[PDB]
């Protein structure tokens, strides 16, 4: 009731735009963490998207989100959201078509950002997360790791950084992690995964503007692929028991569509949030 | 396929030392071809039959062009060092010996998946510092 | 008797505190919002009056309701009647309720353990510099903008004369040593983010005319918080909850520590400060308001300081809250923490004088020096 | 004898409580008209003056700029203090009277507590010192030592009513903003002592098209309207508008080491009157070309120059104009210091010079923020105050370390209108400068060498391969040209031969000009033992990717510049 966290899942490939100035070839660029440098989403964008998904109700976003810009009644928002980070993303592979990537460091933060914020039904997550956390230390014991989960998957290639994916048959997997983080999951050092999410590596498209036959104009963009799972903590102050559950049953209905991003139009940041569960 | 930088030296120092370009930093013409082709015949016939049409030795070509697999060979065994090794790494840090033909190799070792790669971009490597001669 | 409480406010994610320029004013660039460092202590007030009314369960939800002739004096003893109104400087007394004395907002290092507390302070304005006032010979004196002052001679305390291309004093924090002064960069302490942010606008007749702002978000380091000092009668149990200390919706972990109660807070501050003492200094360690500055440069021979500006949001009891704020009728200029007062032979108990005749400002947490 | 030195005004932070070009221009000219005023005395009736050359038409108004900096020491007589002090607050009483001349959209004026504020905010400090001593060498060092120290006092406006009607205390604000007035225009005594608006006007100022009278035209508060009404304008003058005329280029110089010039001179017994003459006549060259040019005199006539300059005017270039600009400073220099040149110098020295700092951004995206980006061009990039910096930053510096900075450099960026950047530093001592701005003559179409497009993008994506070109010593050039032909080995590449060996000639001077300035400086600099790495990486200039960079940015440029979006 005071904190909930969310997942995001895409189902398209999305594009926020960082509106800075550009050093480079792709003229536009996703938005990412400053200190982490990992892909994020700025917690208006997320007020954003989820205000246009509810405008058609004004009484639930006029009591959550607040009052519209140039509106002169000047109502704040009973809801605070947090940024959205990067959780889990996909990763080519060769036994499968693509694989979960989560790495140590996110996890760490993810515990870390649990025990601050104290979630909702956190406590058990935080335990076995940590229990997860040890036990893959534990095998590792300082080297950089690949470790999937499932009997099938062992041995897979994670292509952009060549490295193998051992199965640990001594570390469980429950299944509210395999909810949570992902399925095909894959954990592996943050090293590589920094790599596997950096300017080099996550798609770069070329777009084009045609004016009869002749192109007008060149540009480049970049995307996080599609299945990628972000979180964000929701911080539901002491509002309307009606409103909040409206809104909770809405975006956690599977027939929920959001879309965060820059081009609706061509299917850009397609979402599906849903929050944690028990365990 | 992203121009490598550390793969450009290696050519350059393979490219001198199989005796391709000479003191005089210039080159047979034709070595020009023979770079290009190399890629187009590694990619519609097959590895196996491209390597060994441009290692033999017994060909009525206008110059040695033998050469280049050696220099494939030498950029290859460039890139297996500097080979981060741990458990983890799918590639083979194994160096190909000098004794062995480049045909040999691939057809006892029959892991084709890193050695097609590297091949490829080694070729790719050679064909970009080729340029820095004349064409003489 | 009163109660006393140790208030340290976590940073839950990016803050912002408003300057002079606000993404909404009338003047011409109302796009870009830099964000200042610290909140002002009107904001650190509003926050406890705030948490106060919202333990009592005493708020306005939406029309702007009137509160019945009980709620009316359960404020009045629970806040008071205005915000921090400077024009009640000259009043020998908080004028709110409950709430009697708030230290100057203070920068923690909590690195790890229980431990210690690392209470940070901006630099001196000299650091490593010796000042050396007037060798009395009757001559080479200087006007600063009005009468007599015995030309300063600032040299490296370590001879060559002061510098200025290599004077950076003022982008320095200081912390307490084994003897010596540690010294933080200002850029370690704090990280800076500008974001863009628009309107997407996306219906059918609007009018794209305002849809582009800039938005500075300031980022506290892992191992930094902000704390102070507070001083509560009829005892409200302040409880630690989640808090709000004003700019683009800025959340703050609240967590209130006891502390003996026969203790006032001031000489807590100055102890931390302690070890920046120096006999023929003052140390401004928070901002300072002096009605004519004539007077106190009067009563020096150096005044290294700075300027910074204050305006603060006026409301009532019976305000609004839910329209454009009432904000404070005059912009003042204080001092800056760091800056230093170097007074002539004697008359520092006449600068001392002058700083303290403001009580409504020392008991808020301003005009606090060493 | 005893002399007296003079500091004038906060001019940063009245600079900075100031946005439009109406207020950069106001903040400096009434810096430079208060130097007027508080010297007028001490001038008029004579006085053996040594820090300017306070004579000739400096108090003629040539176009206005404000020739007068705030350093002034005199010789002294029994009895100026007391003439400085009541001429100073009389000088202040008829600012606050000028200011209560109701020639401004006014509404209610006051006089005494307008003196107060401006009293309580304008900084005039005056140093009297006892310099025992006839040398003016020595003279200045050790009152500028002084003076330099005495400006760290804060003069406090306490308190403003600044909401609604007629009782706020604040009027620099006025006296800043409604400068000029109502429409024919009206004056200021600003406007007085001087004798231009928007951002779009001096960008597009080669049409001979006078914007101004058709924009009174239509609007007949003001700002706004005018500038919406001077960009539909030239909106609906699309015929000959190319993509150059509606971007504005910001041009910022100071003199670099100047204190240590004078140093130098002092050891070989040379005058600063020289150096003031220079100076002067420089300032004088640099106001009458850029109004040649095209663009618009901003500023100061003192070391300094903020000038608002269009990209190209006439077939000239704003790399033109700072060109031409470098070399009038070099004449000066040259006519008047003539002596110092042919005495320091023919061993070894450094002569003094001036960097450049250009900023070319698109007429919206508000100058307030080009205006910074191009303070910090020319401060932490051309005049290499980042090394400085950060080594003095964790007090490192020392003289080791001090003799690495590099200064007489010109920095631009390019911002187009969607957020690339193209910004280079490059030495405008050498050859590099010269091949850079000849090429720039050569390649930028009049109004007939063709210009290559594809060569820009072969420079940024055979970058690393160009690296180890360059850094093949030996053989270099023969390897840049064989690259060159290598690539770009069509047929319509023949007529482009020209292009290529100009391209590869700079940037092997480029190269060569990049290694002697920076080889040591970076090895020490790895060297250094408590640099962070970001400290080393952000200071750690490559030698030949930032030719490789320039010789990439100044071919965007030209390529920004010839294409038209027909
Ligand atoms: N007319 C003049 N004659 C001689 N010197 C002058 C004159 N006008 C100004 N100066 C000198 O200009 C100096 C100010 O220069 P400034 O501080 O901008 O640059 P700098 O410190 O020499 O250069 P840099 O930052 O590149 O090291 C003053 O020290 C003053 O002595
Ligand atoms: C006077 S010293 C620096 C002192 C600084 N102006 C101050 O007020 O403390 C030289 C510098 O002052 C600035 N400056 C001097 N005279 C100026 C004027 N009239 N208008 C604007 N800036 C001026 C220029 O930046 C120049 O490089
Ligand atoms: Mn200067």
């Amino acid at each position: 009731m005071t904190t909930r966290m969310y997942v995001i899942n895409t189902l398209s490939n999305m594009h926020v735009g960082s509106g800075e100035v550009n050093y480079g070839v792709i003229a536009n660029l996703i938005q990412r963490d400053s200190v982490t440098n990992l892909p994020n989403i700025n917690s208006s964008g997320l007020k954003g998207a989820i205000r246009e998904y509810f405008k058609e109700n004004e009484d639930l976003v006029r009591e959550l989100f607040g009052s519209a810009p140039r509106d002169e009644k000047t109502l704040p928002g009973k809801v605070r959201f947090f940024e959205a980070n990067l959780l889990s993303m996909p990763v080519r592979s060769d036994k499968v078509p693509f694989l979960m990537a989560i790495s140590d460091e996110v996890l760490q933060e993810l515990i870390t950002k649990m025990k601050f914020f104290n979630c909702e039904e956190a406590t058990q997550y935080i335990s076995h997360l940590s229990t997860l956390l040890d036990n893959i230390k534990t095998q590792a014991q300082g080297t950089d790791f690949a470790y999937v989960f499932d009997p099938l998957l062992q041995g897979a290639i994670i292509e952009e950084v060549s490295i193998r994916a051992t199965c640990p048959s001594h570390i469980p997997l429950q299944p509210s992690l395999k909810k949570l983080l992902g399925d095909r999951l894959v954990i592996l050092s943050h090293k590589y995964f920094s790599i596997l999410s950096d300017d080099n590596h996550l798609p770069v498209l070329s777009r084009n503007n045609l004016e009869n036959g002749q192109s007008a104009n060149l540009w480049y963009e970049q995307v996080l692929p599609r299945y990628s799972r972000l979180y964000f903590m929701l911080m539901d102050g002491n509002a309307q028991s009606e409103y909040l559950k409206k809104f909770r049953d809405t975006l956690c209905t599977p027939s929920t569509i959001i879309q965060i991003g820059a081009n609706a139009s061509i299917g850009y940041g397609y979402c599906q949030i849903s929050e944690l569960s028990p365990f | 396929m992203k121009i490598s930088k550390k793969q450009i030296e290696y050519a350059i120092e393979a490219l001198r030392a199989n005796n391709i370009i000479t003191n005089d930093n210039q080159y047979p013409k034709v070595f020009k071809g023979y770079i290009s082709s190399f890629g187009a015949a590694v990619i519609q016939s097959g590895l196996i039959p491209a390597i060994i049409f441009f290692e033999n030795e017994d060909n009525d070509a206008n110059a040695d062009r033998h050469k280049i697999i050696g220099v494939l060979k030498d950029i290859i065994n460039a890139m297996r060092q500097q080979y981060t090794v741990t458990d983890a790494t799918i590639l083979v840090s194994s160096q190909i010996p000098a004794n062995y033909s480049m045909a040999q190799y691939i057809i006892e070792h029959g892991n084709t998946d890193q050695l097609l790669k590297e091949i490829t971009e080694a070729a790719v490597a050679m064909k970009l510092a080729l340029r820095m001669y004349k064409s003489e | 008797m009163n109660r006393h409480y140790l208030i340290t406010l976590t940073p839950m994610d990016w803050f912002f505190f408003g300057g002079e320029r606000t993404l909404d004013d009338g003047k011409s660039a109302d796009y870009i919002s830099h964000s200042n460092k610290f909140p002002q202590q009107s904001a650190l007030l509003g926050m406890i009056r705030y948490q106060l009314l919202k333990q009592h369960n005493l708020l306005s939800q939406f029309p702007y309701t009137e509160n019945k002739p009980t709620e009316k004096e359960i404020m009045k003893t629970l806040i008071g009647e205005q915000s921090f109104r400077m024009t009640e400087r000259k009043a020998k007394s908080l004028g709110l309720g409950v709430i009697k004395q708030i230290s100057p907002l203070m920068l923690i290092e909590c690195k790890d353990d229980t431990s210690s507390r690392s209470i940070y302070f901006p630099l001196p304005l000299d650091d490593g510099y010796k000042v050396s006032f007037n060798e009395t010979s009757n001559e080479d004196k200087v006007f600063y903008n009005g009468i007599e002052c015995p030309i300063p001679n600032v040299y490296p305390a370590s001879r060559k004369f002061f510098d200025h291309k290599t004077y950076n004093n003022y982008l320095f924090w200081c912390t307490q040593g084994n003897n010596q002064i540690k010294k933080l960069l200002s850029d370690e302490i704090w990280i800076s983010k500008m974001q863009i942010g628009i309107t997407k606008h996306v219906e059918e007749g609007e009018d794209n005319d305002k849809s582009f702002y800039k938005q500075e978000f300031l980022q506290l380091k892992k191992s930094f918080i902000y704390a102070f000092y507070i001083t509560l009668s009829g005892e409200s149990e302040l409880s630690s909850d989640i808090i709000q200390l004003g700019g683009q919706r800025s959340v703050f972990r609240m967590e209130v520590e006891s502390i003996e109660e026969n203790s006032d807070i001031q000489e807590k501050y100055q102890t931390a400060a302690q070890f920046l003492t120096q006999s023929d200094r003052l140390l401004i360690l928070s901002p300072t308001y002096v009605d004519n500055l004539k007077e106190l440069s009067a009563l020096c021979n150096f005044m290294w300081s700075d300027s910074i500006v204050f305006r603060n949001i006026q409301t009532t009891n019976a305000s609004n809250f839910y329209g454009k704020p009432i904000k404070s009728s005059s912009k003042y200029h204080f001092l800056k923490p760091g800056s230093v007062l170097y007074f002539k032979q004697g008359k520092r108990k006449e600068v001392e004088k002058l700083l303290m005749d403001y009580t409504y400002l020392r008991l808020s947490g301003y005009n606090i020096y060493i | 004898m005893k002399y007296i030195a003079i500091t004038l005004g906060p001019i940063t932070r009245t600079i900075e409580m100031a946005e439009s070009t109406k207020e950069l221009w106001a903040a400096s000219y009434f810096f430079s008209y208060l130097a007027k005023k508080i010297v007028e005395p001490f001038v008029k009736k004579n006085r053996t003056f040594q820090l300017p050359l306070i004579n000739e038409e400096m108090q003629k108004p040539h176009c206005g700029a404000g020739l007068f900096p705030d350093r002034y020491i005199f010789k002294s007589e029994p009895g100026d203090l007391e003439l400085l002090k009541q001429h100073s607050d009389q000088v202040l009483i008829e600012i606050a009277g000028h200011i209560a001349s109701p020639s401004l959209p006014g509404t209610a004026k006051d006089v005494s507590q307008i003196y107060h504020y401006l009293k309580s905010y304008i900084k005039i400090y005056f140093i009297e010192r006892t310099l025992e001593s006839d040398d003016p060498h020595v003279v200045i060092p050790a009152c500028e030592k002084y003076l330099n120290i005495i400006e760290n006092q804060e003069t406090f406006p306490e308190q403003e009513e600044t909401m609604i009607s007629h009782q706020k205390s604040d009027f620099l604000k006025f006296l800043i903003t409604n400068v000029n007035g109502k429409i024919r225009f009206t004056g200021s005594f600003l406007t007085r002592d001087a004798f231009f608006e928007s951002i779009l006007e001096i960008s597009a100022s080669e049409l001979n098209i006078n914007i101004q009278q058709k924009a009174l035209e239509v609007i007949t508060k003001y700002s706004d309207q005018i500038w919406d009404a001077e960009e539909i304008i030239l909106n609906d003058n699309k015929a000959q508008l190319r993509p150059y005329h509606k971007y504005i280029a910001i041009i910022k110089s100071d003199g670099d080491s100047m204190g240590e010039t004078i140093k130098s001179m002092g050891a070989y017994n040379i005058p600063i009157t020289q150096l003031s003459k220079a100076l002067l006549s420089f300032n004088i060259e640099s106001i009458n070309e850029i109004v040649a040019y095209g663009g618009k005199p901003i500023f100061i006539g003192g070391d300094d120059l903020l000038c608002f300059a269009p990209v190209c005017c006439n077939g000239n270039n704003v790399f033109n104009l700072v060109e031409k600009l470098s070399t009038c400073f070099d004449q000066c220099i040259n006519q008047h210091l003539q002596q110092y040149i042919n005495a320091c110098s023919e061993a070894q020295r450094p002569l003094p010079s001036l960097s450049f700092g250009i900023s070319i951004t698109y007429h919206k995206y508000p100058m307030f923020e080009a205006l910074h980006t191009t303070d910090y061009l020319l401060e932490m990039v051309a005049k290499d105050n980042l090394f400085k910096y950060t080594l003095s930053n964790k007090n490192i510096l020392n003289e080791n370390m001090k003799r690495f900075i590099l200064k007489n450099k010109l920095a631009f960026s390019l911002q187009k209108h969607s957020g690339q950047i193209y910004h280079t530093a490059m030495s405008k001592k050498g050859k590099s400068y010269v091949k850079f701005n000849m090429l720039l003559q050569k390649y930028i179409l009049k109004n007939s060498e063709k210009f290559l497009s594809s060569v820009i993008q072969m420079i940024r994506a055979h970058a690393e391969i160009l690296q180890i070109i360059l850094q093949n010593e030996d053989k270099r050039t023969e390897m840049l040209k064989n690259y060159f032909d290598n690539n770009f080995n069509e047929s319509c590449h023949l007529g482009y031969t020209g292009l290529f060996e100009d391209i590869q000639t700079l940037l092997c001077l480029r190269y060569q000009e990049n290694i002697q300035d920076y080889q040591n400086r970076n090895e020490i600099i790895q060297q250094n033992t408590i640099l962070t790495s970001d400290e080393k990486e952000i200071l750690i200039v490559s030698p030949a990717m930032d030719a490789i960079h320039t010789i990439f940015t100044a071919l965007q440029f030209i390529h920004f510049i010839n294409y038209n979006k027909d």
